[PDB]
């Protein structure tokens, strides 16, 4: 059952992925890798003011349709 | 074309020079922009005791918004917008990457006497390090613990990084002895290569070594790579093949911003080692399989300037295999200075300033003028 | 020794027959998964004459998971926090078990050498290492007369 989800960062650049409630956060990052060119290691994700970490699930932290995850890219 | 090489090297110097003296500037946002979304992420971090506007001030001084990027992709995206514009970095993007040969041939074939930008992404090779024994009553691929070995008794699987099950091609003869000779509890749930463990001591360690060269095996040919840096070298045309420089242009997450880079010179003291010199560097890493080699590699060609030495070690030793990928495109020196010209005058225009440390003091504070008023109105 | 993998068994008999130099690193009697750590200040660093008793534990998930490591002397590092956890962060990767108890010892030791106020753990005193590190390594050589120089 996909469905989809907005990544915004601090310029307000937003984009727009497809994703399943049980993709891992670093499924989430290779498809923010294929958006943008940028390599896993090099993001960080913020959902509701705590960090999305690397094992775990989009399920995990309650992320579902149309919720806006944040991209920092300074860390 | 004695004097030819400068109207490349003058596009270098002037993205150099720029992003040296306007960091997170050069990429055209304005600050009430930067400010007013740092003030939405930045709202639940507040206290709320006193006059929680004393405390946004608190928040405010606390915020770092103008600092720039250290993500090695987003520093990539923003050198190619600036030398390519928007619309070229777009069809770059398209372009396929390639996977450096073992000599660095291919790359050197692809260089040539033109202005030229090359993007790198280098990944490495996060292939499993653990197994654990499990029924398959108890096995639910959704919840267990990823990039992990699995075995039952009567399959070998590889559940991967996205959560998928991946057979090992195992009998159930084969799987039933495994599990059945693995009977310690605290080798139940272990890592798969330890050097300590001998297979001529026992069933127990002779399976868990038979284990770990199945593993072994198949992962050869799974893709186990993930992107862990980016970068850019710009290439510009030289007027004799001899004296043709490259210079390599990064940030590294959690260590140092492009601006960084070029006030320590980095690209000046990699351009010292000629293009041969550099890829033969960038072709070894990928071919060593000496972590002590890699790791030193690793920190001459990407730490921040002066930790050459200390980057790779410790913690921080490079195990697992690289690959560096590149692509090349040709770079018009008069599209690129436009649009570092336009940067440069919206700076001076909406910035001013007598030196740029003060043009991006004052662009700090008119975004932190905008955040402190929107958290204001919403709090 | 009871109860353990080789692995653990080794690095333990290999760290007390060849000691990093400077650290004292010895299993406690009845948990073989804490090791009681002294770590002498370097020298030449504002730590220099000090000794700083630290607690690393092995949980159930090591080797797979790094070892927990606190300072247990007060120490006035930009890396230390108030409670004595230590930054070991790899960057652009994970702990993996071809590091060892060893390694860990080692890098806390180096950071007593080389404190990184960049990236930091302990804010005020990082603040102060950046902003005034004269200042910053003096009040650090007065927390190790006055807190690591009789245990």
């Amino acid at each position: 059952s996909h469905m989809q989800i907005f990544v915004k960062t601090l310029t307000g650049k937003t984009i727009t992925l497809e994703v399943e409630p049980s993709d891992t956060i670093e499924n989430v990052k290779a498809k923010i890798q294929d958006k943008e060119g940028i390599p896993p290691d090099q993001q960080r994700l913020i959902f509701a003011g705590k960090q999305l970490e690397d094992g775990r699930t989009l399920s995990d932290y309650n992320i579902q349709k149309e919720s806006t995850l944040h991209l920092v890219l300074r860390l | 074309p004695l004097g030819s090489e400068k109207t490349g090297l003058h596009v270098h110097e002037k993205i150099k020079h720029m992003v040296k003296n306007y960091g997170t500037m050069i990429t055209g946002i304005p600050a009430e922009i930067l400010g007013q979304n740092e003030a939405e992420i930045s709202v639940g971090y507040v206290k709320k005791m006193g006059n929680m506007k004393e405390n946004i001030a608190e928040v405010v001084r606390k915020s770092e918004m103008t600092q720039p990027t250290n993500s090695a992709g987003k520093a990539s995206n923003e050198v190619c917008d600036l030398l390519l514009g928007t619309e070229g970095a777009s069809e770059f993007e398209k372009s396929s990457y390639q996977v450096l040969s073992g000599d660095g041939s291919n790359l050197k074939g692809s260089l040539p006497n033109k202005n030229l930008l090359v993007r790198v992404e280098m990944d490495r090779f996060n292939a499993p390090q653990k197994y654990q024994k499990i029924k398959r009553e108890e096995f639910n691929p959704e919840t267990a613990e990823k990039n992990k070995i699995y075995l039952l008794e009567d399959q070998l699987v590889y559940l991967d990084i996205f959560g998928k099950v991946i057979d090992l091609g195992q009998t159930s003869d084969t799987c039933h002895r495994l599990f059945n000779a693995i009977t310690t509890p605290f080798y139940q749930n272990y890592i798969l290569y330890d050097e300590y463990i001998d297979p001529e001591e026992s069933a127990e360690e002779a399976a868990m070594f038979e284990m770990g060269e199945i593993v072994k095996a198949k992962m050869k040919n799974i893709d186990c790579w993930t992107a862990t840096h980016s970068f850019t070298i710009f290439v510009p045309e030289s007027d004799s093949e001899d004296t043709r420089t490259l210079y390599p242009y990064q940030a590294y997450w959690t260590s140092h911003t492009l601006q960084q880079w070029f006030s320590g010179d980095k690209d000046e003291k990699l351009s010292r080692l000629g293009i041969d010199g550099y890829i033969e560097k960038l072709a070894l890493l990928g071919t060593t399989t000496d972590s002590k080699i890699r790791s030193s590699i690793y920190g001459e060609l990407f730490s921040p300037p002066g930790k050459e030495h200390v980057f790779c070690t410790g913690m921080n030793e490079k195990f697992s295999p690289l690959r560096v990928k590149f692509k090349v495109t040709e770079v018009n020196p008069e599209i690129a200075l436009q649009n570092l010209e336009e940067v440069q005058e919206f700076i001076d225009t909406n910035y001013p300033g007598e030196n740029a440390k003060d043009q991006c003091e004052l662009y700090k504070i008119k975004a932190q003028e905008a955040m402190t008023k929107q958290l204001e109105m919403r709090l | 020794m009871a109860g353990l993998p080789r692995r653990i068994i080794k690095e333990t008999q290999r760290l007390l027959a060849e000691p990093v130099p400077g650290i004292k690193a010895e299993p406690d009697e009845s948990n073989a998964r804490y090791f009681h750590v002294v770590i002498a200040g370097p020298q030449d660093s504002p730590f220099e004459g000090g000794t700083f008793k630290l607690e690393l534990f092995l949980p159930e998930e090591y080797p797979m998971a790094a070892p927990k490591v606190r300072f247990m002397t007060k120490i006035y590092h930009p890396n230390v926090d108030k409670l004595g956890r230590i930054c070991l962060d790899i960057l652009k990767d994970k702990w993996s078990p071809a590091l060892q108890i060893r390694t860990v010892l080692l890098s806390i030791q180096a950071l007593l050498s080389a404190p990184n106020p960049d990236d930091p753990l302990a804010n005020d005193v990082a603040e102060q290492w950046k902003t005034n590190e004269a200042q910053a390594i003096e009040t650090a050589r007065a927390w190790t007369r006055l807190y690591a120089m009789n245990n």
